[PDB]
C-alpha cells in the first residue's frame, strides 16, 4: 500500500504556469506506475498521464500532450506535473494515483491508491 | 432450383454459434427431459435466421450501448443496449431479445470499454474486466437494458459501452452455469416470446449431434461446455446461399477427404440440427481433415446408417 | 465451374479481418509513403491465404499455448506458443508467424484463461486481464513465444492458456500505436520473412480503399484505427470459391440493393486489395443498406469513375 | 484494507474431519468476498470455496462440494471451513483471502488480502 498526497493547486489566469507535487511513502516496486487524473465539476473523471516509477518511462494523453509534462524527482520521493499555457477547460480537482500493475502506461484502469486531490482554478 | 450445400471446414476451421470461439469436437447426446431451445446459432437450411441470432461472430454474447445510470446493488452499472450494429433497438420487435444476446444461464466475464462522445472528454477511453449475470434481476435485455459488474467503479462513466465475451462460469451454488436454460430476457417472474423453437430426435434410435466448444471459464473446475445446433459458419452461408429445402431432411456424410471415404451419416433437418443413430453419451472420434459434404434430401422413411 | 463473386454482406454484416470486431466504415486515404504490408486479413481472389492470415474472426490477434517460465521484466509470464487449432507450431514452416499473430506495433490488451492438464489440479480454471505488447524484446512469436503482462502475478500457474484481444492502444510516449508498423516476429535485430506483399496504387489518381473500425482503447484519446485490405467475410469466400482469376483486375460495385442502382465502382486486385478513383482522405458516405457486387474482369487500362 | 488469519489445521488421518477457521477484521462492504485456497508443495495455488460476507451465498468447486463447506459465524467475525472425508491429496496449506469485488463467487481472481496459512496434513 502507498500513501498519496497533492498539492500545488491555486487560482492561475488563464496563460500561466503550475506544477503539481504527489509525494509518495510506502512500498514500491519495478512495476509501480504513478498517475495524474482531474476531475471538473460534474464530468468524469479524467486520465491525464502516467510514469512508471522506477524507469520515469511516460505517457501522456493527446488532449495535454503539448502543455502537461510528467516528471520524477531526481532524488525526493516526488512526482510532478507541469502545466503550462493553462486554459479555463483545466480547471478540476487533480489527483495522482498509484498502481502495482505495469500494464501499459496508456491505460487508465487498476490504480487502487489515490490522493486526496488539489484544487487547480484557471480564469480569463 | 438453387442447389442446397453446405461450406468445406474442418471443425477447427469452425466458430461455435453460442459462443465466440472454435468448435473443439463433435458430441452426441442420450435423449433426456432437456428441451434444447437455444437462441443463439439458430437457423434453417434454406437461410432463415431465428431466435437472436445474427451474423456477426463477433457479435455472439456481445452488448453494444451507453451506460446511463447506475444502482446500489451487486449488478451497479445500467447500460442501455443498441443493437450491435449501432441502431436503436426496438423492445417491441418478434424478436426474443437483442440479437446476440447469451442464451444461457449463468456469469459471462469479459470487458466494457468505453469511448466517450459528446461534451465531457470526448474520445477519451477506458475499458476494465466486468461480469454479466444472466441471472440479474436486472437483465433485462429484451426490454432494452442489462446491468454490468464490474472491477472498478471509479474508472467508469457514462458514455457508450461495449462488453467483450470472453468466457463463461457458474455465478454461485444456488446459480449454476445452465447452457440449455435460457435467461428470463424480461427479468423475474416474466416469459420469454419470440423464441425460435425446441428441438428433440423423433426417429427411433436417433440422438441430437452437436458442434462443442470447450470456452474459458474463471475459477473453479466447470468443462465450459457449450453445444450449439450448426456452426456460425454454416448460418452464414445458408443465409448468403438461400437455396430451397427440397425436403424435410438433408441427408449428409463425414468425409475424410485424404481418402475421399465417408465416415459417417446424419440427418440435417431443415430447422437447422443434426441427428445421428447412435446411442450413448458419445464424443465423436474422427479425424481432424473431416468435413461434412450434402448428399441428397430424403424422405421421412429414411433410416440412418448406425454410427 | 465456380465462378468468381463477392458474399452479399453489408458494412454492419462484416467483421475486421485484423481486429475481431465488425467494420464501422469505409476509408480511402491520401497517398503516402505508407508501406501498406500488413499480414492478417491477406487473401488472393482465388482464395490463397497469406501471411498470419487464418480463417476464423476469432482467431485474430488470439494467442493459444502453455506458460512455461516468469522472468524478471516487464512482460514476465513467458507463453509457449501453439497454433491456434491446438496443433504444436513449427518455427520452420513458411509463414511469419503463427496465423492470427498481431501484425502491427502497440499494446494489446484482453485476458488470459487457463484451464489446467496433468497432475496439477486437471480442470481448475481462472482468468484474468493481460497486456501483450508487441514492442516487447520477448515478442517472438516467430520464433514461438510471447511473453505476456499480467494483472495478478498470484493467480497464474504453468498451464495452458489462451489470450483473448479486446482492444488496442499505444504501449507509452515512446512507442505508440501504428497499425502499419510490422512487429518483429522473431524479436529485435531481427527482419521479418514469408511476408504478403506489399500493396499500394499503382495507376494516377488512385487510393487504396480500407474496411475500417474503431477498435477499443484503455485510456487516452487513440481513435482505435484498424484498416483491413478486405473483411474477413471476403477472405473466408474466396477461400470456399477458390475461383481463378480470369485477368489481374475484378471491376466491382458498391450498389443500393433497395433502388438497384450503382454509387461507386472500384478495383478489385488479383492480391486482395480495393483501389477507388479520388484525391483526399475521405469517408465514404453510402448508404446502410450497400455491399459491393462483382461486375467483371478488367485490364489493365481500365480507368475508373472517379469516386 | 482487512486482516485475516487462519488456524485449525494439523495431522489428521485419512477418514477423519477438521474446521478450519478464518477470523476478519477491518473496513468490509456489501460486495466484500472471502474465499478459501489450498497450495500443496510445489504445486500450483488451488481455489476451493467462496462466500459472500453481507449475504453468505457461497461457492464450491466441484472438487470438495461434497465434503467441503465454508460457512460463517457472524456472531464473531469468523470464517469456516467443514474438511469431511479427508484424502491425503487434501494436503496442502490453506489460506483465506478478501476481495473488495463481487465479481462472481465463482471466479478465483481479483484477491486482494491474504492470511499467512495453516498446514493440513492427511495421513
Amino acid at each position: 500500500q502507498v500513501q498519496l498526497q497533492e498539492s500545488g493547486g491555486g487560482l492561475v489566469q488563464a496563460g500561466g504556469s503550475l506544477r503539481l507535487s504527489c509525494t509518495v511513502s510506502g512500498r514500491t516496486d519495478s512495476e509501480s506506475t504513478m498517475g495524474w487524473f482531474r476531475q471538473a465539476a460534474g464530468k468524469g473523471r479524467e486520465f491525464v498521464a502516467a510514469m512508471n516509477w522506477r524507469y520515469a518511462t511516460t505517457y501522456h494523453t493527446d488532449s495535454v500532450k503539448g502543455r502537461f509534462t510528467i516528471s520524477k524527482d531526481s532524488a525526493k520521493n516526488t512526482m510532478y506535473l507541469q502545466m503550462n499555457s493553462l486554459k479555463p477547460e483545466d480547471t478540476a480537482v487533480y489527483y495522482c494515483a498509484h498502481r502495482y500493475i505495469y500494464g501499459s502506461l496508456s491505460d487508465s484502469g487498476s490504480y487502487d491508491n489515490w490522493g486526496q486531490g488539489t484544487q487547480v482554478t484557471v480564469s480569463s | 432450383s438453387k442447389p442446397f450445400s453446405l461450406p468445406i471446414l474442418t471443425l477447427s476451421e469452425l466458430t461455435n454459434s453460442r459462443f465466440p470461439v472454435p468448435i473443439d469436437s463433435l458430441f452426441t447426446a442420450q435423449n433426456n427431459v432437456l428441451q434444447v431451445q437455444c437462441q443463439n446459432g439458430r437457423c434453417t437450411l434454406d437461410g432463415e435466421l431465428q431466435g437472436t441470432t445474427q451474423l456477426l461472430p463477433t457479435g455472439i454474447c456481445a452488448f453494444r450501448g451507453r451506460v446511463t445510470a447506475q444502482i446500489n446493488q451487486r449488478d451497479r452499472w445500467h447500460m442501455q443496449l443498441q443493437n450491435l450494429n449501432g441502431t436503436t433497438y426496438d423492445p417491441t420487435d418478434d424478436v426474443p431479445a437483442p440479437l446476440g444476446t447469451p442464451d444461457f444461464k449463468g456469469v459471462v466475464f469479459g470487458m466494457v470499454s468505453q469511448r466517450n462522445v459528446g461534451n465531457d472528454a470526448p474520445g477519451s477511453t477506458r475499458a476494465q474486466q466486468a461480469w454479466v449475470s444472466t441471472y440479474s434481476p436486472q437483465f433485462v435485455p429484451k426490454l432494452g437494458s442489462v446491468n454490468l459488474r464490474i472491477s472498478d467503479n471509479d474508472d467508469f462513466q457514462f458514455q457508450p459501452t461495449k462488453f467483450t465475451p470472453v468466457g463463461v462460469n457458474d455465478d454461485d451454488d444456488g446459480h449454476p452455469f445452465r447452457q440449455w436454460e435460457l435467461p428470463n430476457y424480461s427479468g423475474e417472474l416474466t416469459l420469454n416470446m419470440n423464441l425460435a423453437p425446441p428441438v428433440a430426435p423423433n426417429f427411433p434410435g436417433e440422438q441430437l449431434l452437436f458442434f462443442r466448444s470447450f470456452v474459458p471459464c474463471s475459477g473453479g473446475y466447470n468443462q465450459g461446455i457449450i453445444d450449439c445446433l450448426i456452426p456460425q459458419e454454416w448460418i452464414q452461408h445458408f443465409y448468403q446461399e438461400s437455396a430451397p429445402s427440397q425436403s424435410d431432411v438433408a441427408l449428409i456424410r463425414y468425409v475424410n477427404p485424404d481418402t475421399g471415404r465417408t465416415l459417417f451419416e446424419a440427418k440435417l433437418h431443415r430447422s437447422g440440427y443434426i441427428t445421428v443413430a447412435h446411442s450413448g453419451d458419445y464424443p465423436l472420434v474422427v479425424p481432424a481433415n473431416g468435413h461434412f459434404r450434402f448428399d441428397s434430401w430424403v424422405n421421412q422413411f429414411y433410416s440412418l446408417a448406425p454410427m
